[PDB]
């Protein structure tokens, strides 16, 4: 609501002495509730915050594989550690493990995304190419008709 | 070959809510038995300001006494 | 939108949401209903694992990625480029034709007024 004063007053006026825009900053930004860290990842990062079991090779393929079987198997383990022991604290931990689970295949998911993307990128650049050659050939061809007609033309005038 | 975070199921049978909680804690007997008494109190006396005295019970000189007060036979 | 992850995503979240409730709905309601619920509940849940089993197999693999589809672009940049100088090579010549014609027309016009 209110406006800024003090760093726009001196805007009317000629010469040089207007002040410049400021430069590009190459620092970490404040503005809002995000941390909006400058020079982030693209992929989303899970090194701060969780902790890491994955592979060397981090291929989402083989995890995908293997984290279904123990997503599943934890679901029928929590299905009966409940009545194995119905006053233990680890059930919680289970659903957390769970969640943490959950976090985990959104995030190895996430990763065939950029990927995907990089593919839509080619097919504008090849669209274009497949357009534009069509139009080069049905101008060529549309001259074509107006040339012939100029050499009939041509042909029954002197006649 | 292990799935990710397998672990220890507890101990095969502990303290749970299938077992037969009453026969374990010795009270099969009781059941038993029991699957008025102002009556069994009625068979002893005569029948059964009950509600002045239930409310003294809800907040919660024997000779001298005698020789103090006297009561006129007719 | 005919997206491979959209697809994948939402069968894992149906999952998540049908059994939770459903785990919970066998706590909530007790001969013949027990009986039937375990089956309906266990066949939704075994067809959701074996689709997600089959959209694994559709993802491309770890050859010819990102990196890869900007190198091929690179190439591509160039052979458009060339591309766009065949239709600057292809006009004018409608230019200097109908130039040409117009001043051709001209004349004629001329010629037929001062004719008078």
């Amino acid at each position: 609501m209110q406006y800024i004063k003090e760093y726009t007053d001196e805007n009317i006026q000629e010469g040089l002495a207007p002040k410049p825009p400021p430069p590009i900053k190459d620092s970490y930004m404040m503005f809002g509730n995000q941390f909006q860290c400058d020079d982030l990842i693209i992929r989303p990062l899970e090194s701060q915050g969780i902790e890491r079991l994955h592979p060397m090779q981090f291929d989402h393929k083989k995890e995908l594989r293997k984290l279904n079987m123990s997503i599943l198997i934890n679901f029928l383990d929590l299905l009966d550690i409940l009545i194995r022991s119905p006053g233990s604290i680890k059930r919680e931990e289970k659903l957390e493990d769970l969640k943490l689970l959950f976090v985990h295949v959104h995030h190895l998911i996430n990763e065939y995304r950029p990927h995907q993307a990089r593919e839509t990128l080619r097919v504008m650049m090849e669209v274009q190419k497949r357009q534009r050659l069509e139009t080069a050939e049905r101008f060529q061809k549309h001259l074509e008709r107006v040339i012939e007609m100029i050499q009939n033309c041509l042909a029954s005038l002197p006649d | 070959g292990p799935f990710y975070l397998m672990r220890e199921l507890p101990g095969s049978t502990e303290l749970t809510g299938s077992t037969n909680l009453i026969t374990h804690y010795n009270l099969e007997q009781a059941y038993n038995k029991f699957c008025d008494l102002p009556g069994m109190i009625d068979l002893p006396g005569s029948h059964d300001r009950s509600l002045i005295e239930k409310p003294p019970i809800l907040s919660s000189g024997t000779m001298l006494a005698g020789f103090r007060l006297h009561t006129g036979p007719l | 939108m005919a997206d491979r992850l959209t697809q994948l995503q939402d069968a894992v979240n149906s999952l998540a949401d049908q059994f939770c409730n459903a785990i919970g709905v066998l706590q909530q309601c007790g001969a013949n209903p027990t009986e039937e619920y375990a089956q309906l509940f266990a066949a939704l849940i075994a067809r959701t694992a074996k689709d997600i089993d089959v959209l694994i197999d559709s993802l491309p693999s770890e050859e010819s990625t990102a990196a890869l589809q900007a190198a091929s672009l690179y190439k591509l940049e160039e052979e458009n480029h060339e591309a766009a100088t065949c239709l600057e090579d292809v006009v004018y010549r409608g230019d200097m034709l109908l130039e040409k014609i117009q001043s051709a027309l001209a004349d004629i016009a001329q010629s037929q007024l001062k004719t008078r």
